[PDB]
């Protein structure tokens, strides 16, 4: 069918999720399923249930918290053997008052990560050029945000995001995470011909999380049909 | 005084294991770094921690 | 359980589709049943339809109509051609934006209602007369996304979050003119309005059946949305 | 002088039957305004026109 790969992985969803903000493992378990999502994102963090509220779905683990290219690969080992994938979402944020990535740490990270055998999906700006090189490295993605993370303000990042869509043949299949509030806004983004998005705190922070979680779901897929149906020119 | 999650603790002397039953965590839910070596909560290393260890012990948690 | 009713009319599908720029009838009922469509627009006409539009309930309109008594006219010819009780009120004086005429929707729809016609007035985006549409009887409002068939999308989202604003107070508002993707229909949804109008969006694309299609599952997205209580930016 | 569907036409002493028949219109797909008055195809009046009538012959067509 329509199918896209992340590197050596054939994925059906368009849908990525992420397990911030679920007010418990339950509601996530219905909303994953809503979603009908394969892939959900998880954190490894200081230890002070998930593993088998996340069955039927595969594991992303991310490096969040770390700060350098350094705190990154170290939270990608331990991720690594803590789900046993080869994939990771690579994540390079110093200030978290926006949760803004840093470019040349997240390019030093991708470098080291890939020598080491991993598949990064690299956390990044909506910097096209920074995309390239990323691509160029060996990235099995590309995930330029759409707007400040947890906001929802929506595609803020709109003007940007429209390169990657015309240098889509160029880069590795292109994810937008971070910065979506409405499945109005997934579907705009895969109205572009953008490969998937990645949705957190919109699905969670709403009231019917297992409802919001569909919407997204019939949004990825509407976009993305309409991509493929050659919108009319205005 | 080994570093444990950031803290320093009176640890010389004890093994991981001895410490995360302590701890009281489940270890097959948890991985261990010990100074930059990565290792799964089930098969840690059953060597006595030494003063200037760096112990982390992580688990798979919300994000993303 | 999610139904809304025009009248005593209680339809499911949000999104009424529309029968013009459809290169031939095939792709048309193609189109129809991939959005799973049930009320389509028709227009009156001076002189092979009907059989492609079968299984729909047909929505007649005044299309070409420059005045009150202009439409009025064409409605009752509607009336007699499709056997319904309900019309599309149009009234563009100049095709050039085709913009409707606000005094001339009013009269026209104040004609109609005291002759037993269920009105439902295309407009553009304007709640005070949107309140003395709903005032005259006319069992909704459609206030334009932009201009009809330029495929701007939501421009007139600004007003438009005022009609959302004022919802309990209207007939169930659907928006017409402007859509060109499905994401402007699924924020109109998402804003907590009725129901969407798609031509020319569909229509106009290299594959309509997967478009309608598309344009389904936006329109369903975006009621649940509004339904599932969106987060707070 | 007969208006038909806008145009001016010479059909006055003819029947709307005959017309619609020369036009090569199916009766029951079409409705047929004369002078204001809304008719059916097949419930055209059988009174011949006179001039100064205006007519106007509509069916159901895709648009909007």
């Amino acid at each position: 069918m329509d199918t896209w790969k992340v590197g050596p992985v054939e994925l059906k969803s368009r849908l990525i999720l992420g397990s911030g903000k679920y007010e418990d493992f339950g509601v996530m378990r219905e909303a994953i399923a809503a979603a009908k999502a394969e892939v959900v994102t998880v954190s490894v963090r200081r230890v002070e249930g998930l593993l088998e509220a996340l069955e039927g779905v595969r594991l992303l683990p991310n490096t969040a918290g770390a700060r350098t290219a350094e705190e990154a690969v170290r939270l990608a080992r331990l991720g690594r053997l803590l789900t046993g994938e080869r994939w990771v979402k690579l994540e390079v944020i110093p200030d978290p008052t926006y949760l803004l990535p840093d470019p040349l740490e997240t390019l030093k990270a991708a470098e080291r990560l890939i020598e080491e055998d991993f598949l990064v999906l690299p956390y990044m700006g909506p910097d096209l050029v920074l995309a390239k090189r990323l691509a160029a490295l060996g990235t099995a993605t590309v995930m330029p945000l759409a707007a400040p993370i947890g906001s929802g303000w929506g595609v803020r990042t709109r003007a940007l995001l429209e390169l990657f869509a015309r240098e889509k043949a160029s880069l590795p299949p292109v994810v937008v995470d971070a910065g979506l509030g409405l499945p109005s806004h997934a579907a705009e983004v895969m109205e572009l011909g953008l490969d998937a998005v990645l949705v957190n705190t919109a699905i969670a922070e709403a009231q019917d999380p297992p409802a919001m979680a569909e919407a997204f779901r019939l949004a990825v897929e509407a976009g993305r049909k309409a991509y493929l149906a050659g919108p009319m020119r205005p | 005084m080994v570093w444990l999650n950031g803290e320093p603790r009176p640890l010389e002397g004890k093994t991981l294991k001895e410490v995360l039953e302590e701890m009281g965590v489940e270890l097959k839910g948890v991985a261990v770094l010990l100074n930059e070596e990565a290792f799964l909560g089930l098969e840690v290393p059953d060597r006595p921690l030494r003063d200037g260890d760096v112990v982390e012990v992580v688990a798979l948690m919300q994000g993303g």
